[PDB]
């Protein structure tokens, strides 16, 4: 059966390296969350630093593409670092060309439209990652935009990703069939922060130390990561509530 | 060494009333030696006429250029090229050799099959179209040709009348070039008939 | 050629 | 073309007149000569438009694939990446360029680039046509650790002596002030600099 | 390294089948019902909108995609597969036909184009078959209204009517009592809503029905004014409102 | 050729004459200098008219599949980027002097484009022949805050200055308008100040004049 | 590497045939009939349309028979696909000889050229063949009218009267007891409908399931008339020859 | 077993058979000594005969005028390996008018050898080498695998019973190191350890290869009646 | 099954075999070490003397990248040599663009990449070796250890190789008595008990102790050899320890 | 090289060719037949740049003899001059140009019609009842206005062509050293030998 | 061709 070697269609029209890439993104035993605000997009991500002799600094699966893009990896690290690279040198190429900063949904796009070629094209394997692409976009406002090894993409009110995904989804989808609107309506990324791990708190049903959580911050003109001090400053602001 | 100018020869185009005439003159030399009275510079594909002035060997190598491929057009497409279309076609192929280009001043006439509508339009040497309701003119004499067409034509002439105006504009034009001459051709195209007519000439 |  | 960057006691300025020309013909008067490569580091653009503009876009495409994986490059590097492209293509290019930024290290820095495509780094540098006339005046009137105030009143003095002798210079003075505190832009107009 | 895959990933079995082309089909066959009707005056494609999740937003993910002003496209099967063919059938489209002809390609011939793309898939070197059915429909001067289903295999066929994916083979049978050659347009948006919601099973309504037609011009959707001939685009994509108001009258 | 690009408070007019030539000789009375890079982005080109066509076509099909890629309206900034990129190539070889200017997500944009692929921004911008007697009246009249219909004024005023004054430059006036949150209106001869006089004499023949030789019936039909 | 996933689609049985030729005619054999007539004073090619659906656009349809010049036609029997891929390649062909000589491409030069590709694709390259067999149908001023076949092997043979596609067996033996070498055009239509209809793995032989064409000189004086039948046409035929 | 297909593959336990069978290649190949002293290093080779009719497979190769190796095992990719190293040693003149240090040379081999370990088509080189060499920093003697690892020694040998002569040497070690100054007494050291790997056959004129460089020295092979001295 | 015949093929679990194969050639290799300090990194490793006809000393594993860039490896010594060569030619390339020698993050990345490359398809082979690598750029010090798979991570101590467990625990207790941090000429002395200690897991043989180190007070910033005096005096200390 | 006349009577094409091969002030030949033979009833003339005109004749020969083999059949002289004004037409925008300047008389024996074609090195093909190239052409052209007549004979077209001679011979500044003939009808091709 |  080397129809489940390489990418070709089974019997059931199915590609067996592609669902088992799929099973790949799991192996790190990491949960990721993206939620919208009226001016950001908040992403948060479990940091698990088993060793004690790793340096905590350099352990992240969080990437500043461009300026204005961010994007969080559920998958193991090397294939995390050859989409980050990628995406990096496509954003760039596409501001020298076209003279405008990337869209998050086109990044998206393009990355998902080479990982369709990995399905079929046969020389090259799926990466074993799954994208989640955010930003505030100067047309379309705050965008959560994610890709998978299918070549799947699509936008998002809010997404989860990883082991316990389905139980943070409908933790969100519960929230947003209650307050009857597409984002969190704040105003300070601050709170929009506070509300993402509260609420992964909640599906999870685990606590988070300073050093347990990794936060990426979409704004006009700029994407950032907080520092282990910016994140502690937000879980005392979750716990004084 | 002037490509344009060795080999020598004029094309006219004009608009009538539900018609249009193209025209040329039948001489190929070397520079001074006169060598053929025979050539016509005016081919035809489907119901679209090509006229095509300049260096002999590219007029040659068009017409054949030109039939290969709206050859292709008609089976893939299963109709006979328009005239719009087929001036486009001219304008790609020209411009395809913008740094190496066929030394030639094509000249596409016809009726539109669908509209009924009379065309006209001339190219440069890189493919550049120059559409007109009036005229179009091209070759060694086309100073002469400019001045007899802007001087002798109106507007919705019928075609007995049109032939009287384009012929009179292509005989005095090249009777005042020494490269142009010995022999002249003129289509008359109606919307399903097509007469093409030998005119008498001096013959120097 | 022609220009303009 | 007149154009100079000098290094002062908070950073570094960039100075440089408007003026293109196509022969005598003035095709514009109110160039923008003074282009950012990234947020603390500018360049001064003399010689041909087009080549100058074409190196100044890939330059600035580098130093953005740079700021993604590595973080903000120094001064020296932005230099680097210009001359490589300069030398290369020395043959094709009639370009001559200076680099300033401001690091938070290294403070205030100019390179000037020539012909040649050589890297010089210095305290002030002049470049283009307008440069010749002001050799003199630059070299007797700079001194290492001005003010803000004292190197504008510089600038403006030097490129307006440059814009009243060179034929190929005139139209504004456009300044941008490179320090800690961020990027300014300042514009002075004939009426202000021609009667100094 | 380099694609040393120099040999053809689909071959002849000694039944005489096309193994990898039948398991694309059936691919196509698990794939979301999408369908065709021509009237007299247009064209209409249509398709259920099968959300991943109901956090993620269908209007990103379009299945109706305009090709060139007068020409649209709908797929049954892989979606990513689909995607990469409209960005080449897009482009097909200017360097072997506008940059040439200075006009948009009549349908038959940006089908036989997309068709022959598919076709390769079937043959060359290191690759598998696209995994989707198209639907194209389209007009041109010459030709007028027309729709045409794309293979796999790169086989196309024109219909007056029909469908592909899940409940085909129900959806068929309901087109061919439905279908009369004196259709006009509106009849035939009805007839593809009719139709579309035997297949679909939960939420029938204008956020989960993706329905485009190729019908009059539209000078409104230019964008400019000036030029008489250019008259606008033909290709219109139905508003999530347009049609929850023919869903009242069903 | 006169070309001229004026920016409005809420938009962009560009404007050009009507003729075309092949050395002293007038080949095109009426033609058009105007060209749709995109539904509301507009290139005015002087320079050799086979390259300005040609430029102008490429990077407006590169521009539209662009455009259907990002599901976004094209940006001036993009066709400009396009162009300067593909001229800069070719090192002038391609001899097109474009004025481009359009209204996009972004506000409205008036750019020009040299040959070698140079780029400047303005809010008046003439180029061609018939540029330095545009440019005259350009200098003389444009203020900050102009009307659409001082634009327009002052836009084909400056075409007149290059119909009149340069010999390169003749006959109508073409304008476009380019407005923000509005469709771009294409004035094709906008003014037609050239009108050709009545002849003196009809030159219609008496049928017969010419001698002809032979008459054929051609065959167009399978 | 990549070996592991090699089908050798360019080798030899122990026997000594092409393994993915036979299974390639193996293909066409499923697909449907294609009859090809030539009589002396023209040729009629006739083919049966893959079980049709009522719903198919009969009048606008294109499966079986393509026009490769004014004066060469093929019919069809296999992957239609494949078979476009070809005739595009033929078109081509005979346009770069019409361009080189200024005269029409003899018809087995054209023949040849397809089937000399074909024949490329069982000696090298590693890609499976074409699963297409032609019928060529075509005149010149050197043989007059002329029938070919081609098949995926590359190997092509002339034909008074041939058939490709599913029961060539049943088809040939009827066409081999009723041709004979005096027969007009009008008689080898009869004989092409009464083929098929005998034939046909279909309940009864429709206008909706054929295409036909003939390539007559019926024409005004020493000219060639390529004739696509219209479905109105097909079903005249097959009421005139009395089979509907 | 499933894993010795090709280069490419690893075994489950981490091993490339591919690369072991061509290290067999070289224990199947006739044996070869290498030895040196501070001022000269010696090669000493037992050329293999086809038969008695068949002439004695020369095993020694000379790359500069300051080095050369011996060879057992696929002779061919010992010719394709020695041409390389040749290259590289007139590299290093003709560019840098510097002599190739017989490190570097070590260096050089490896890398040639791994890139065929690594890539898809190709195969290992099935052969060993002994380099031997003078150069700015003295006698040097080398052992390269077709594995890519290459190993400086004081002495050694590769090919059929090499572990009799490898043994010897172990335990000369103290002795042969330093003669210095007497080229003969060293080579004999090397005569003395390659016995040490012989069955039945015994070392004959024809059948007895020595190369010697040194000091004042260049790299020179010994053959026929020129061996004679030292049986 | 058959899914860990080739490289770049996910088995149903969603592994990669061939890289888990490389993994085993690696843990089969001798130990090598690497001790962050404060204003630097120290390499050092176990050396097996096989015979005693190797020479002394002459035999160097630890290789320089650039000049302020240590890298040593376990496993397939030539996999090794072929990683460094790239490293040497992305350090060449980043150098001749960019002015700056790389910063080590960056080098880090170039190796990361390159090593990822090598498990995308079935025409190449993973890479037989971990590496442990680092030096000092303009934002200090850093350690990094490299895997067959093309993961990395930056390291307060990193071991690899047979005496990988013995040397992490080793590893994992200077972490925890030193927090303030360690000089680079205590680090030079802990790295050859560390090898000394890890050599209980290799004792057949007995060893050659190789040591490297760049500190920006020490060695001034650029990669050097511990020889000599320094070297002795590490020897000495680890050779107390053990008894 | 310089010398070659055509002209095409009634039933034959007949080919005059200057025997001279000159190069400098010598004279080093005066027996040198310029044409081949390209089918059996296909005779093609040349003159131009030395060396160019035999591999360009003998390279088109090759080609025609290659298609009289593979399709067992003689190309027309219509089809055969197509061939060799598309071979000049690409040449003359080759690196290096073939500059030579051909006559093709053939006898099609598919319309039992004598054909002369004038091709130059640019690829400009014209067929005429009689032809010349370089210099030869402003005395011959001018001679047979006057006294060809169409409907000539073999014989009557050699006396015609004996006047372009002589012409040639008195008013010429090169000798040439005369011309060999080749007659073209249906029985194919055979030469002249007393001229 | 525009100078600076
Ligand atoms: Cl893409
Ligand atoms: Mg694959
Ligand atoms: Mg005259
Ligand atoms: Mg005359
Ligand atoms: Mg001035």
């Amino acid at each position: 059966g080397y129809d489940r070697h390489i990418t070709i269609f089974s019997p059931e029209g199915r590609l067996y390296q592609v669902e088992y890439a799929f099973k790949a993104t799991n192996q790190t035993n990491i949960n990721s969350l993206a939620v919208r605000g009226k001016d950001c997009t908040v992403v948060i991500s479990q940091k698990k630093v088993p060793d004690k002799l790793l340096d905590p600094t350099t352990v992240s699966y969080i990437f500043c593409i461009s300026r204005t893009i961010g994007m969080v990896v559920n998958g193991p690290i090397p294939d995390a670092r050859n989409a980050a690279l990628r995406a990096k040198a496509e954003a760039a190429e596409f501001r020298y060309k076209y003279g405008y900063d990337m869209p998050c949904d086109v990044l998206a796009k393009r990355m998902a439209n080479l990982s369709q070629i990995y399905t079929q094209r046969a020389y090259m394997r799926p990466l074993g990652v799954i994208l989640t692409f955010v930003s505030v976009d100067e047309e379309l406002g705050p965008s959560i935009y994610k890709t998978d090894p299918a070549g799947y993409y699509v936008g998002y009110k809010a997404t989860a990703t990883g082991p316990k995904q389905q139980e943070i989804t409908t933790n969100l989808e519960n929230h947003f069939k209650k307050s009857k609107i597409d984002h969190i309506n704040e105003e300070s990324w601050e709170k929009v922060v506070e509300f993402a791990i509260t609420h992964m708190i909640d599906a999870l049903g685990t606590e988070f130390s300073k050093n347990d959580l990794e936060v990426g911050v979409a704004t006009k003109d700029k994407f950032f990561t907080l520092s282990a001090e910016n994140i502690e400053e937000r879980l005392v602001a979750i716990a004084e509530q | 060494s002037d490509p344009s100018s060795i080999n020598g020869g004029i094309v006219v185009a004009m608009t009538g009333k539900d018609c249009v005439a193209i025209a040329c003159d039948l001489r190929l030399g070397s520079q001074s030696l006169g060598v053929s009275n025979k050539f016509e510079k005016i081919f035809h594909y489907g119901h679209v006429f090509l006229g095509i002035t300049g260096l002999a060997t590219d007029v040659t190598t068009l017409n054949e250029m030109f039939r290969y491929k709206t050859n292709l057009y008609k089976l893939k497409e299963e109709r006979a090229i328009e005239p719009e279309t087929f001036t486009q076609l001219v304008s790609s192929s020209l411009y395809e050799r913008r740094f190496g280009p066929y030394f030639v001043g094509p000249v596409v006439a016809g009726i539109n099959s669908k509209s009924g509508k009379p065309f006209i339009a001339g190219f440069d040497l890189i493919g550049c179209i120059d559409e007109a309701k009036d005229f179009i003119v091209s070759g060694t004499a086309s100073d002469q040709l400019f001045g007899m067409c802007e001087s002798l034509y109106e507007p919705n002439l019928e075609p007995e009348d049109l032939f009287e105006t384009i012929s009179q504009a292509l005989l005095n034009a090249a009777d005042r070039d020494a490269l142009s001459g010995w022999g002249a051709v003129v289509y008359i195209i109606k919307k399903d008939e097509v007469v093409k007519r030998y005119l008498k000439m001096r013959q120097d | 050629f022609l220009w303009x | 073309t007149s154009i100079m960057a000098v290094t002062f006691k908070d950073g570094v300025i960039l100075g440089a007149d408007s003026r293109t020309t196509t022969g005598a013909y003035i095709a514009n008067r109110v160039t923008d000569k003074l282009t950012r490569v990234h947020d603390k580091i500018w360049c001064c653009r003399s010689g041909s438009a087009a080549d100058t503009q074409a190196i100044a876009d890939i330059v600035q495409y580098h130093l953005e694939l740079y700021t993604s994986q590595y973080g903000t490059p120094s001064t020296e590097t932005a230099a680097s990446v210009f001359k490589e492209l300069c030398y290369e293509n020395k043959d094709n290019l009639t370009a001559g360029i200076i680099v300033a930024g401001y690091d938070d290290k290294n403070k205030g820095e100019v390179y000037t680039i020539p012909l040649g495509g050589s890297v010089h780094k210095l305290p002030y540098a002049i470049a283009g046509s307008g440069s010749t006339f002001i050799y003199g005046y630059c070299d007797k009137n700079f001194r290492e650790n001005m003010s803000k105030e004292e190197t504008v009143d510089f600038i403006k003095h030097s490129l307006s002596q440059a814009i009243k002798w060179d034929g190929s210079s005139g139209g504004v003075i456009r300044m941008v002030v490179l320090t800690a505190a961020g990027v300014e832009r300042l514009i002075f107009y004939p009426d202000e600099y021609e009667q100094l | 390294m380099t694609d040393r895959y120099s040999f053809s990933l689909t071959t002849f079995s000694p039944s005489g089948k096309l193994g990898q082309i039948d398991y694309a089909l059936t691919a196509v066959k698990q794939g979301v019902t999408s369908l065709g009707i021509k009237a007299t005056n247009g064209v209409v494609i249509a398709t259920e909108k099968k959300s991943s999740s109901p956090l993620a937003m269908s209007e990103t993910l379009s299945k109706v995609s305009l090709l060139t002003p007068d020409i649209g496209a709908v797929y049954s099967g892989m979606g990513p597969d689909y995607r990469v063919l409209v960005d080449k059938s897009r482009k097909v489209a200017h360097t072997s036909y506008k940059r040439i002809y200075g006009e948009y390609p009549p349908t038959k011939l940006l089908v036989s184009e997309v068709a022959k793309i598919m076709q390769e898939a079937t043959q060359s070197g290191g690759v598998r078959p696209f995994g989707v059915s198209l639907l194209i429909a389209g007009h041109d001067e010459f030709n007028g209204f027309s729709l045409y289903q794309v293979d796999p295999s790169g086989s196309y066929f024109p219909w007056k009517a029909t469908a592909i994916g899940k409940g085909s083979v129900a959806a068929k049978t309901f087109l061919e009592k439905r279908w009369n050659d004196e259709l006009e347009l509106e009849d035939a948006i009805h007839i593809a809503l009719l139709t579309l919601k035997e297949s679909v099973e939960g939420e029938f309504n204008g956020d989960t029905i993706e329905l485009a037609i190729i019908g009059d011009e539209n000078p409104d959707l230019l964008g400019y004014t000036g030029i008489p001939t250019d008259k606008g685009p033909r290709f219109r994509k139905l508003t999530s409102q347009e049609i929850n108001d023919r869903l009242e009258a069903l | 050729t006169t070309i001229v690009g004026v920016k409005f408070n809420n938009g962009v007019v560009i404007a050009a004459d009507t003729r075309s030539t092949q050395g002293p000789i007038v080949a095109d009375k009426n033609c058009a200098k105007l060209h749709r890079i995109s539904p509301k982005i507009w290139c005015a080109g002087a320079g050799t008219a086979a390259d300005t066509e040609a430029v102008t076509q490429l990077i407006g099909s590169n521009i539209e599949l662009h455009s259907l890629y990002t599901s976004r309206e094209p940006r001036v900034v993009s066709a400009l980027q396009m162009l300067k990129q593909h001229l800069f190539k070719y090192q002038g070889h391609i001899g097109a002097y474009l004025i481009v200017a359009g209204v996009d997500p972004t506000g409205s944009h008036l750019f020009s484009i040299h040959a070698h692929g140079s780029t400047d921004v303005g809010y008046y911008l003439s180029l061609g022949s018939g540029s330095l007697a545009a440019m005259a009246v350009l200098e003389s009249h444009w203020k900050q805050d102009l009307t659409k219909e001082e634009a327009i004024k002052l836009a084909s005023d400056a075409i007149q200055a290059g119909i009149w004054n340069d010999l390169g430059s003749g006959s109508n006036v073409d304008v476009c308008v380019m407005e923000i949150g509005k469709d771009a209106e294409y004035l094709r001869n906008y003014l037609t100040p050239n009108v050709r006089e009545e002849k003196q004499k009809s030159y219609k023949f008496p049928r017969g004049t010419t001698a002809v030789l032979k008459e054929s019936i051609v065959n167009i039909c399978d | 590497g990549s070996r592991r996933y090699d089908s050798r689609t360019t080798i030899f049985s122990p026997e000594g045939r092409l393994y993915q030729v036979e299974y390639a005619l193996e293909s066409i054999s499923h697909a449907g009939t294609a009859i090809g007539i030539m009589a002396s004073d023209g040729i009629v090619l006739a083919a049966e349309r893959k079980v049709t659906s009522t719903l198919l656009e009969q009048d606008t349809s294109t499966e079986k028979l393509y026009k490769l010049n004014d004066k060469i036609a093929v019919a069809v029997a296999g992957l239609t696909a494949d078979a476009e891929i070809l005739i595009n390649t033929a078109r081509i062909h005979a346009q770069n000889y019409l361009k080189t000589y200024n005269e029409d491409i003899p018809v087995e030069i054209l023949v040849r050229r397809l089937s000399d590709i074909k024949q490329g694709y069982t000696q090298h390259g590693g890609l499976r063949p074409f699963g297409v067999s032609f019928i060529y149908a075509g005149y010149d001023d050197r043989y007059g009218y002329q029938l070919y076949t081609s098949n995926p092997s590359g190997n092509y043979t002339g034909w008074k009267a041939i058939s490709v596609g599913a029961n060539t067996s049943a088809a040939q033996t009827l066409l081999q007891m009723d041709y004979k070498d005096d027969m007009k055009v009008d008689d080898a239509i009869e004989l092409a409908l009464k083929t098929l209809s005998k034939t046909t793995d279909s309940s009864a032989l429709t206008y909706d399931r054929l295409e036909f064409a003939t390539i007559r000189k019926g024409a005004n004086d020493g000219e060639v008339y390529q004739k696509i039948f219209k479905p109105q046409e097909i079903k005249d035929i097959l009421v005139k020859t009395g089979i509907t | 077993n499933n894993y010795d297909g090709d280069t490419v593959t690893f075994s489950p336990t981490g091993r490339l058979f591919q690369v072991e069978y061509a290290l067999e290649a070289i224990k199947q190949g006739s044996v070869t000594v290498g030895l040196r002293s501070n001022t000269h290093a010696v090669l000493v080779a037992l050329k293999r005969n086809a038969d008695e009719l068949s002439s004695y497979q020369k095993k020694i190769i000379k790359c500069d005028e300051h080095m050369g190796l011996s060879l057992a095992g696929l002779a061919p990719d010992a010719r394709v390996l020695s041409n390389y190293l040749r290259q590289q040693c007139n590299y290093s003149s003709l560019v840098f008018n510097r002599k190739l240090a017989v490190e570097r040379a070590g260096h050089l081999l490896c890398d040639k050898a791994q890139k065929n370990t690594q890539s898809y088509g190709g195969r290992p080189y099935g052969v060993g080498l002994l380099i031997i060499g003078y150069d700015k920093s003295g006698a040097h003697l080398l052992e390269f695998q077709p594995s890519g690892n290459v190993t400086e020694l004081y002495g050694t040998a590769i090919g059929a019973r090499s572990q009799g002569a490898k043994t010897y040497l172990e335990r000369t070690l103290d002795t042969f190191i330093k003669i210095d100054g007497n080229p003969d007494e060293l080579i004999k050291a090397g005569v003395e350890a390659i016995s040490q790997s012989l069955r039945d056959e015994s070392l004959t004129v024809d059948n007895l290869s020595i190369a010697i460089v040194g000091k004042d020295t260049p790299f020179t092979i010994y053959d026929g009646e020129a061996v004679a001295k030292y049986i | 099954t058959g899914y860990d015949l080739s490289n770049s093929v996910f088995s149903p679990d969603g592994r990669n075999f061939q890289v888990e194969y490389a993994v085993k050639a690696v843990e089969n290799g001798t130990t090598s070490i690497g001790i962050k300090c404060n204003d630097g990194v120290v390499f050092a490793v176990e050396k097996l003397i096989t015979s005693k006809l190797l020479v002394p000393q002459k035999n160097v594993k630890i290789q320089v990248v650039d000049r302020h860039i240590g890298c040593v490896y376990s496993g397939l010594i030539p996999d090794g040599r072929h990683l460094v060569n790239r490293g040497r030619e992305e350090a060449a390339s980043f150098k001749k663009l960019y002015k700056t020698p790389i910063p080590i993050p960056a080098f880090a990345d170039r190796l990361g990449q390159y090593v990822q490359a090598h498990t995308l398809y079935n025409s190449v082979r993973p890479f037989g070796v971990s590496t442990i690598f680092g030096g000092v750029d303009k934002n200090g010090a850093h350690l990094y250890m490299l895997e067959p798979s093309g993961s990395y991570w930056g390291y307060k101590g990193a071991a690899t190789g047979k005496g990988r467990q013995s040397a992490k625990a080793e590893l994992e207790k200077l972490v925890d008595h030193h927090p303030e941090g360690l000089s680079a000429r205590e680090a030079v002395k802990q790295a050859a008990k560390i090898i000394y200690l890890a050599h209980e897991d290799n004792k057949e043989k007995d060893f050659e102790l190789e040591i490297s180190w760049c500190s920006l007070s020490e060695t001034n910033g650029l990669h050097k050899f511990v020889k000599g005096d320094l070297l002795q005096e590490a020897i000495d200390f680890a050779q107390k320890e053990i008894n | 090289m310089d010398i070659i006349l055509g002209i095409r009577v009634q039933d034959s094409v007949i080919l005059a060719s200057s025997k001279a091969v000159t190069r400098g002030i010598s004279v080093l030949k005066d027996s040198d037949d310029k044409t081949r033979q390209l089918s059996p009833h296909t005779l093609m003339s040349f003159a131009g740049e030395a060396g160019d005109t035999v591999q360009f004749a003998e390279y088109i020969q090759a080609n025609i003899q290659l298609y009289s083999i593979r399709e067992d059949y003689e190309l027309s002289p219509q089809a055969v001059s197509s061939f060799v004004r598309q071979e000049l037409a690409k040449s003359i925008r080759s690196r290096r140009p073939y500059q030579v300047n051909v006559l093709i008389g053939g006898y099609d024996k598919k319309k039992n019609k004598p054909e002369l074609y004038q091709i130059d090195y640019l690829g400009t093909k014209v067929e005429l009842p009689y032809g010349a190239h370089g210099y030869s052409g402003f005395y011959t052209f001018s001679l047979l206005d006057h006294h060809y007549r169409p409907d000539m004979t073999t014989e009557e077209g050699l006396d015609l062509l004996k006047l372009c001679v002589q012409e040639l011979e008195k008013r010429m500044p090169m000798d040439f050293k005369g011309v060999i003939v080749k007659i073209v009808d249906k029985d194919g091709i055979r030469q002249v030998d007393d001229f």
